[PDB]
């Protein structure tokens, strides 16, 4: 549907997304990933982090946040390394994580913090070549807060794939956030988009 | 506030007033005195390779552009331009053969000339002298083994020399090693705490780990660990505290060559270090071929921290008394094969990085210590740093700078603060050298 | 579906509102839950607190916001009230909160106010022993603008009961928010969430 | 269903609108409007602006977004122009705002943009006298990222009229937004809401 | 701005320049002069009865720490580590025998003795002296039956003295009733207005009720209504205003022991508090318990307000000149049903709380009135408190300290103001009683 | 800093340290020697035109209430109730007899006089002095051809001998087309820019035009276009730019009535424009007609700027000194069909109101030129205005005041700071009369 030769400001990546989701629309699929999403949220916003991991999240995933650097839109000689990883983990380093805000000795979680998340524009679409693989994409406003007056929220449009798994039980294979704001201003990220 | 006269820190570095992480008219004087005339971090060889590569980095507020000129040197100017003062370059990184101002198009040289003005002729005819309009420039540049630094002061000594007895220490891995490389884009985040709060943090403090990282090292899966909870005291003789004349320190930490990486980065890591050890002991000794592969945690005065071994780097940025945006880099030795650079770097951003779990658990600790220096009842209050104080030796045989042979002090805050006193009490280099002639005596006193 | 002696950051009410929703759902009443919603939310983005009182507020309703102390994450011996009432209203004392809004003398309401709100998260599922009782949960971000350059923005999880009532028109019964943010950095909370 | 001499803080405007979206309820409509919606905010987020005149605008479109002067409650008298047009737009001026974006000479959008949108509260009826138009109304927070450390949140509601077009493609034939913040302080409000 | 000299309040507080509402230096000065000097609240005994029960408090810009000792007393601490500074405590209220910072794990006891230093024996040996490292205590903390105040400063009258006149007024309620119970936890808001634009309105501005006011009273459904819009000026001799040496005053609005409360709990109120007044007319006569069932608008100098009757106990904590934090309680009566304490604490936070609608009423008046004071040519303006000035009395035979005879005035402003200027322009407790020793007769001038 | 001494505009405007573009001190001390003295921007005949209308306005960082009088004179008050302060209006326009304050119901007429105070009878007997408690009154409100300004300094010039040689250039426009209209409601947006920053680019550079709104000129399809990107430098004689006494200025750009304007508004408006002036070449003559339909770019010191012709005119009103609210208007001629006064009105909204695409272009350039006036190594480097220095006039025979024969230049920067820093290191206006004797002279050295 993107010409990007013409769309000057559009990204060939941005330009593939687009085509998967306007030609094929399975009203049924968006609803589907509209309540899983939506599951997945409420076990977060709640910080029933082993249950997330167990009911949302597949052995094989990579989960992954980059920050780019913020280059010219004319650029096109300096080719080193575009984004560092802000998250880029396996289940194990997930698991990590989620034993990390666990700890009775994680001093930062008491008093106990409050999660709020907001998600929308949801949009669902088949893998034309694997048929266990669902694309999902979603955008979130995450509201992070703690001790009285601390109030951090967080932004980002998420792009994910998610499989079917056994029992209905569809879970996380990939998540790929390219956040927004090159330089944070909410004390950390340490927050899951 | 008189800073000629007021004790902001006390004889020997032992005890700091609260009120210098919070105030802000000192604040506005340590742009002066510790920002416009020290040595400041700004890219690493590896970020600028080739002619025309530039990046952008701040001094203290200041923002300046950095470039690889034709000739292979590197020059560093203001990010403003000479017209009428807009920031010429917004973005952080590229490749080009000048700059040019968005506002009424004046194009500067990436050796800060002033090149083009638009309309010179018809406009100005002969009348602009364009020599003298070039960028302000970064007095003094100079390379620790492809490290890059700048300083505002002509007068101030050769980076070499102001690394002081600390540059002993980290040659072993700078240099010895073959070389490092900087792994970029940083990470960025803005914390609500003063700069030197993280900066002492890093420079002396192994007094914290065990407590302020209980969960990281327990659920972190690193060498570190049993350390947990403070569930155990180090070995004896499992370290050492230093620090030097201008104010850079470090603590050593015998073998850590894996620091803070989980478990799955262990044994590759124990592996490399060793490997590399063997063949440097006939080259530099044992002692300097088992620091390269300790882990050290150093500051180099003022805001620059790292951590070798585990590779994390930082960039301590003064934005008010209780803001601070902290860069994140990767520091890697070049002939580590790239799968193992990359899953470093992946791993220190992991770590120490915006989603860094072990830096999380800094970050009350950072803030609140900032905050409460602005408190009324908290102002006049003393900060301690006299662990450790009496047991620390200056010209050891082995080891030089001050030192105390112990893994766990202050010895290291203690030259951090001394070397600020004599800098924010001081209008020059040469009155901070007059402040500074007996800097290792005042260190070892009741030793 | 959760553990709380293992998931040791979840309480044992969220954990007794995840079972609810992750049983039996039913699309149907999901869409319907987020027709109410939507028109609940415009009839009082509108102003329109008659019209929100008669048409979506039951004779029935308990309408509270709570803000809980921060206490810390080990605390077993402290047992003194762990929470204020923001809001704790009956129908008569929302219909006075009505009366006050309405007021040509309520001062604060000259120039009038902006308001705009933004539901998600849309969760529905039945009553087990009352059928006439749906229980709805969704996330509300609240916008509440006026005088030139006041913004205030509010975030909230809303863990409702909606009764059948007559004619088509459900209303609501309880509404119950855990306010997250301690101290509040909006000037009041005199908005209905 | 509202009367505005009870409900004194209701505009006529507003009171109308309410009664076009309570009588007929079709949630196919209701889907297929949340579909449209969040195709067109995905076109924008991506900067595909010259996608997004091809395939969401209609030609004889009207894109309006106006600033209305603070006013007393009580006032009668005073009869000057209530608000200004931030944008009150053709489809040609629509087009010259898209060339002004894509120009490489716009020194403002190098670095790159990021934007995210979030589109919610979503309500589709159709029109009684014209069966090629659609009313939708929905709610939209915007985020603008640039530079760093430039954030900027913009918050609004949308009333749309959307045409059947030709193939499928429906378009914007109308927006009409009355932004709620007086006096802006995200800079400017050059954003396609 | 020189203290000394700077007339910021008039002669008989009869005006005060706007710019007291505003200038940040002037603030910086308060935290010195206003609230280091002064008695503050800080908790009640109902919040903290048994030993270990702490909670977390402000005094001024600084945060305490108030724990309740073994041996039955309270005693109150900075909320601040002595070694790096962090914040020690993190939550608001709890029940502890120690706190234990999370930086390096210093633990303190509730007596605020440092008890104990992780791994002390292996790395201060004997050196550190425990015993001159306990939290900086608050010198002075008393009660006013179960209200318990802090005050830093060593050389204050003691609480007693400090309530002056206002005491024999709040007597008949907090100790003549059977005592009064705080319900917690409170509501916490932040206001964009000074703390002393809500303390100012409290403590002495019956005169705003009916227009501030009127969609809440006509809504609301309370006793004071009929002045909704200034519809009816109430009864001769409906009330009086006091005000005391220092600072402290009131509003006594005879007889309206229902106060703000709508009509669901008037007549249960009214009911309780006359059968309390049956029973007290024998023991402290008739006037005294009249007053126990009558509603008293006061401020507690500086920064603490209540309404009685309605049950409503503020702190306006300071922030900055124009950011203030208010904590809102409610008081009820002990020996009241449970049921009806209930109602009553939903009541008070209905009304005045976070979401309160009469506390709404308030807010622009107390934001724009304090901002204003930052503007250019309102800076040197003066805000007028010269109603009844002229007819106020001392020494009466009947109602003691500088009394309006008459429910609506600016008595109590008049003195609180001038309190305010005497703290001010001194710098000690001496100096402040110097400044003070004809208070009484400088209110009432004209009369 | 002292402003008596302290050279912050170098001799003859030529340049002007960055730090006035960013210290908070300078601005604290612009609002009393630059707001509190100078003409300001307060509104039009257009908007407040019947008895009892009237407007709010900011005038520096004070509001102030504009009210049209029964006797058709224009009256302005600060917005600042007489008893305790509160904010009195909170709308931005409307029609009434008097103010009421919110808090405890004060109400003052359109003319400023305190006309009732509520139970003032009872109250304040016959005490209070109504007739000394009206609201303070801007001492001067004039008008310039229905254009209404304010001063607070009552020994101001009066508004037309304080336009000076810039009101002959505005007269062709703003009287002899028979009057402009102010088109309603403002746009109102605000930057982090200095007031400044905003001023100096309005009152003269046309330097930038070319390069900074090179997307806005190609995309746009105006008649400035082809200068897009610099591609071509304007005729010869292409127009001039001029300065005055107390520091108003413009540049005239020869015949570009449709300024700004799409292709979609050219066609109608050249039309309308040469018409006209075919009609006043009779009445004023060719210059002065031809003056009437070219495009001015001006400023009215200090912070009022308009584009003729384009019908932009927009107020700077100052928050501090990296923060500025912006007010846009449209100004149309009356004359003109009602339906092309709507569309002009929304083409100077769509061109530079708060989603202006011009308007957009302009806000890094005054942003970042602002805030790098707080950076460090900055804050003491100079600003450049010096193109076309020594090729200015004065006493022209045809074109009055300080002039440059010439479109592209910095005439009118230099005057605008020559009269800014008169005024900086000035106590009043006869100290700036004093420092402005050879004004004229000072800018035209080289000549
Ligand atoms: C290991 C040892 C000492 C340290 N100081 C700061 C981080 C860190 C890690
Ligand atoms: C009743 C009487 C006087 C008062 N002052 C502040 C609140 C209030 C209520
Ligand atoms: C045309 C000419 C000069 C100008 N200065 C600012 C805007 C503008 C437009
Ligand atoms: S400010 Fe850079 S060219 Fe003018
Ligand atoms: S700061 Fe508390 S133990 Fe070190
Ligand atoms: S502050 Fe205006 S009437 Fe009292
Ligand atoms: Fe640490
Ligand atoms: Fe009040
Ligand atoms: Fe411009």
């Amino acid at each position: 549907m993107i010409n990007i030769q013409e769309d000057k400001l559009v990204s060939a990546h941005d330009a593939e997304e687009i085509l998967r989701f306007f030609n094929c629309h399975d009203s049924a699929l968006q609803q589907e990933a509209t309540t899983l999403l939506t599951q997945e949220a409420h076990l977060l916003d709640i910080q029933a982090y082993r249950a997330w991991l167990e009911h949302c999240v597949g052995s094989e995933v990579q989960y992954q946040v980059i920050s780019r650097e913020l280059r010219a839109a004319s650029e096109r000689r300096y080719k080193l390394n575009e984004a560092m990883n802000v998250y880029n983990e396996n289940f194990q380093q997930l698991k990590v994580r989620v034993e990390h805000q666990l700890d009775p000795q994680n001093w930062g979680n008491s008093p106990k913090l409050r999660f709020t998340r907001f998600i929308t524009n949801v949009q669902a679409a088949m893998d034309v070549n694997d048929k266990e693989l669902l694309h999902i994409r979603s955008n979130v406003i995450l509201h992070r807060a703690r001790r009285g007056n601390q109030v951090d929220v967080f932004y980002a449009a998420r792009e994910d794939k998610w499989k079917r798994g056994e029992g209905g039980v569809r879970k996380l294979v990939q998540r790929f956030v390219d956040y927004p704001e090159r330089i944070l201003q909410t004390h950390n990220l340490m927050v899951f988009l | 506030m008189n800073y000629n006269n007021k004790i902001l820190v006390s004889e020997s570095g032992l005890s700091q007033k609260h009120l210098i992480h919070g105030d802000e008219e000192l604040f506005q004087h340590e742009l002066k005195t510790i920002f416009a005339r020290n040595w400041l971090f700004l890219t690493h060889d590896s970020l600028i390779p080739a002619p025309g590569d530039y990046v952008t980095a701040k001094m203290g507020i200041d923002e300046v552009i950095v470039s690889r000129q034709n000739d292979g040197s590197i020059r560093a100017f203001l990010n403003v331009c000479r017209h009428r003062g807009k920031t010429l370059v917004s973005v952080e990184a590229g490749n080009a053969k000048g700059f040019v101002c968005s506002y009424h198009g004046w194009g500067f040289g990436s050796n800060g000339e002033l090149q083009s003005v638009p309309f010179e002729k018809d406009l100005y005819g002969e009348s602009l002298n364009k020599k003298c309009l070039g960028l302000k420039e970064v007095a003094r540049v100079e390379s620790f083994h492809g490290f890059i630094y700048g300083c505002f002061d002509q007068e101030a000594p050769p980076l070499m020399d102001y690394l002081g007895d600390a540059a002993w220490y980290l040659e072993p891995m700078f240099k010895h090693s073959g070389g490092l490389e900087l792994v970029g884009p940083p990470g960025k985040v803005v914390i609500k705490a003063n700069w030197k709060a993280p900066a002492e943090n890093f420079v002396g403090d192994a007094y914290h780990v065990g407590w302020t990282h209980a969960s990281s090292l327990r659920s972190g899966e690193s060498i570190f660990s049993s350390l947990a909870g403070n569930a155990a005291l180090p070995p004896e003789g499992a370290g050492l505290q230093m620090t030097s004349k201008y104010g850079s320190g470090m603590g050593v930490l015998w073998d850590g060559y894996s620091g803070v990486h989980s478990a799955d980065l262990v044994p590759e890591l124990m592996a490399f270090g060793g490997a590399k050890q063997e063949r440097l002991n006939k080259e530099i000794g044992d002692v300097r071929a088992r620091i390269y592969r300790s882990h050290l945690n150093c500051t180099v005065f003022p805001n620059n921290s790292m951590l070798t071994c585990s590779g994390v780097f930082k960039v301590w940025n003064p934005i008010d008394a209780n803001t601070t945006e902290v860069w994140t880099y990767a520091i890697v030795e070049k002939d580590m094969p790239e799968d193992l650079k990359r899953r470093l770097a992946d791993s220190v951003q992991r770590t120490f990085g915006p989603a860094g779990f072990w830096e999380s658990d800094d970050n009350d600790n950072m803030e609140t210590a900032s905050q409460n220096g602005k408190k009324y009842q908290s102002r006049d209050s003393d900060l301690l740093s006299n662990l450790g104080f009496g047991e620390d030796v200056y010209g050891d045989a082995v080891y030089p700078g001050v030192v105390g042979k112990s893994a766990i002090g202050e010895t290291s805050y203690r030259g951090f603060y001394r070397a600020y006193q004599a800098h924010v009490s001081s209008s020059n280099w040469a009155e901070f050298e007059h402040a500074s002639s007996t800097w290792h005596t005042e260190l070892t006193k009741t030793t």
